[PDB]
């Protein structure tokens, strides 16, 4: 069995905010495929083991695009459990010195315009700083 | 020593009762699993002892219907106990399962629709009850 | 409590199929929230309906052979037996009042 979900997001390209379509193809054995379209044109595709990883691979391919999504925010990251159980669709919005709480959970493709003009590496490095701030 | 833990998933029980839960990679480092279980791919499956903590994940944030799976195993590591105050998401009450969960050890599945309401009966794994 | 029959796969035909009077069989497992939820409700019903009904329990973890024979694929499942035949079926958790409604409508 293969599941297919779809989701519209906003992206910034050349200073022009435009609407994109995401297709999420979840196939057997934790294969997640993320496709992104604009007006029926496929802009990119990434394949990975969860959708947060897929999203990061997607933003790395399209470095000229700002993705107005929680999943791109510098301080959003999944837990091991949210990555594992929700295929990375659910993640946490973290704050330095505070552990992640249920009320901090977000959908990685919900809208966000703040702190999203950053690379996947900057996001991942903030997450290590957050993790180390809990002691 | 055997414990009951729970796991949410949108994947159907036919697929899960057959294939169990597999891990992403060989890393048996529990601290690195908690920091980021994709880098390196960790050798643990996440479960929880609190069934209510599966609902959000099983429904992909209230967007989809899904299932809460119930398991019985004896090799899990209590993440809050192992990490203590460094535990990054201690409210999840996570039990990490080294090596994964065999299909045989998944006892049943309970449906949950998108608004978080679960069915009032548990579907049995035929691998154990069929 | 002291009136509930504690079944095993081996004792099922004797204590259910060859029993006299109506037998309510609870298919259950210790790891099931809805199963544990109806547990003390069945103790109440076992006393209130004494002389009209026998309440029995089959734990499917210790007794994995019986439920498949009755097409039982979920728990909790209550089967009402009369003279060796299934007379009614109720699947899933329910309250004391809902359970008494199901019983009064089938006895």
């Amino acid at each position: 069995m293969t599941d297919v979900d779809k989701r519209k997001i906003k992206i910034i390209l050349n200073g022009e905010m435009e609407e994109a379509e995401l297709h999420m193809i979840t196939s057997p054995n934790r294969h997640c495929c993320l496709k992104i379209f604009h007006n029926n044109n496929q802009l990119a595709e990434s394949n990975d083991t969860d959708y947060f990883s897929c999203f990061a691979d997607l933003r790395n391919q399209l470095k000229n695009i700002i993705f107005l999504c929680k999943g791109a925010k510098i301080n959003v990251y999944p837990s091991a459990m949210s990555r594992d159980m929700s295929d990375g669709i659910v993640a946490y919005e973290t704050t330095l010195g505070q552990p992640g709480l249920p009320e901090n959970q977000v959908h990685i493709f919900d809208f966000e315009d703040k702190y999203v003009d950053i690379t996947p590496e900057e996001q991942r490095k903030f997450h290590s700083q957050w993790f180390e701030s809990l002691v | 020593d055997y414990i009951i833990t729970y796991r949410g998933d949108t994947r159907s029980f036919t697929e899960i009762f057959d294939k169990g839960f597999e891990t992403l990679g060989p890393s048996k480092d529990l601290y690195k699993h908690a920091l980021d279980n994709r880098a390196p791919p960790s050798d643990f499956v996440s479960t929880t002892i609190d069934p209510t903590k599966t609902i959000s994940f099983a429904t992909k944030y209230g967007q989809k219907s899904g299932y809460m799976y119930t398991m019985k195993t004896n090799h899990g590591i209590d993440v809050n106990k192992a990490l203590g105050a460094r535990s990054p998401f201690a409210a999840e009450a996570e039990i990490a399962m080294p090596g994964g969960v065999r299909a045989e050890d998944i006892l049943g599945a309970r449906a949950v629709n998108a608004d978080g309401e679960m069915w009032d009966y548990t579907i049995l794994n035929p691998k154990r009850y069929g | 409590s002291d009136k509930i029959i504690h079944l095993t796969d081996d004792s099922f035909d004797t204590d259910v199929l060859k029993a006299d009077g109506a037998i309510l069989v609870d298919f259950w497992a210790e790891w099931c929230g809805p199963c544990k939820m109806i547990a003390p409700i069945l103790d109440e019903i076992a006393d209130e309906y004494q002389g009209k009904l026998t309440v029995a329990k089959l734990n499917i973890d210790q007794n994995p052979g019986t439920a498949p024979k009755y097409g039982i694929r979920g728990i909790p499942t209550l089967l009402l037996f009369k003279n060796g035949e299934v007379a009614a079926t109720k699947v899933g958790a329910l309250s004391k009042g809902q359970l008494k409604e199901f019983l009064d409508a089938n006895l």
